[PDB]
């Protein structure tokens, strides 16, 4: 059992630091990009995604606005935070009660890759597909596949259990020279 | 110009122009006024045709815009509503995501060559007989850092800033890829 699992993690979750490795492949699992840094969570509504190789980025969800940053591009956009559950269903963990109500929760009962999984079927309009991966640890990996078949394989390592965070783990400040961008459409 | 200077710079561009078919990844940011975004960038081509992914940051989602630079045209996939095309590649993809990138004229400015059968171009040498910068056809590209040169792979930009009144790109190339 799968459900099991993300209610025992998220049991009084109220914050989340750990790190992450990410494989991007096509449709016959070549890997086309990877990637690693560390990623951090707080309800009920704040993430930080920080890649630390193979080049630096910095996305900053601080509740109000999310931050997209790129250090050697010397551009931050800048975006008011609406849902962001259908961008990532990983702050829908600090909240788990929200999960069912954008997404069509489902337990797969093949376990795969040594793990037990939910399939997040979108039901609110993000990606075609989600499924969150459970271990001996807790949530392990997340899968998310987009309209033109690219997968995106995020792993996770070294959970530490509600920190106490630095004041500005979730705000983004710029740096003299960047361009503030808004969000084009 | 130096004379060594003047026959490498000539043999980079027959070089280049001898291998039409190449790819490369890099990470792209676009600017307009006061909105704009950034991604990573996927650029594949094959003479004249460009198979051009971006992969999106938080919203995690692709987008894979093909195209074709002797007619011009160039066709979208991978946004909500289904795919876009038209004569224009360019306009397909301002259109549908707000960006501005000239598509049909890349695949010449990102070697830092010019376009053929478009109009002078005016070209500024760097100290080495380098393309510095390059205005072509409303454009002004700015190479501003160069990839390391081996017996394979000629130089080639790594960092450029193309600009057209306030419509702006900048962009790393973090890898080539070429033919042997």
């Amino acid at each position: 059992g799968a459900r099991q699992e993300l209610d025992t993690f998220t049991r009084g979750l109220k914050g989340l630091d750990g790190q992450f490795s990410q494989r991007v492949t096509d449709a016959n699992g070549r890997v086309k990009e990877n990637s690693s840094g560390r990623v951090a969570l707080a309800t009920p509504r704040q993430f930080r995604w920080e890649y630390a190789k193979p080049y630096k980025q910095l996305i900053v969800a601080d509740g109000k606005k999310v931050w997209v940053f790129d250090p050697d591009l010397e551009q931050v956009t800048v975006r008011a935070q609406g849902s962001e559950e259908q961008n990532s269903p990983l702050v829908a963990l600090i909240d788990p009660t929200r999960l069912d109500k954008q997404y069509d929760v489902s337990e797969e009962a093949a376990p795969r890759d040594g793990l037990q999984w939910l399939s997040l079927t979108p039901k609110v309009d993000s990606f075609q597909m989600a499924s969150l991966g459970f271990g001996k640890d807790g949530l392990a990996k997340m899968e998310v596949v987009d309209a033109v078949g690219q997968r995106t394989a995020i792993s996770f390592s070294g959970w530490k259990r509600n920190p106490a965070f630095a004041a500005d783990t979730f705000r983004y400040t710029p740096g003299k020279g960047v361009d503030v961008v808004g969000d084009a459409q | 110009v130096s004379e060594s200077a003047r026959q490498a710079e000539a043999a980079r561009q027959a070089w280049l122009q001898a291998h039409p078919a190449w790819s490369f990844q890099g990470r792209v940011a676009i600017s307009k006024g006061r909105d704009g975004g950034s991604g990573r960038l996927d650029w594949q081509q094959d003479g004249p045709r460009y198979h051009v992914q971006l992969s999106a940051p938080v919203t995690r989602q692709s987008w894979v815009l093909t195209g074709d630079t002797t007619t011009g045209a160039g066709r979208l996939e991978g946004l909500d509503g289904g795919p876009r095309a038209g004569a224009d590649a360019e306009q397909v993809l301002l259109e549908a995501t707000g960006w501005t990138i000239p598509v049909n004229q890349m695949p010449d400015w990102v070697r830092a060559l010019r376009i053929a059968d478009a109009g002078a171009a005016r070209v500024d040498l760097d100290e080495h007989g380098r393309p510095r910068t390059v205005q072509q056809d409303g454009w002004t590209i700015d190479f501003l850092e160069w990839t390391p040169a081996s017996a394979a792979q000629p130089e080639l930009p790594r960092r450029i800033e193309a600009r057209n009144g306030d419509a702006k790109v900048r962009l790393l190339v973090d890898q080539w890829t070429l033919s042997p």
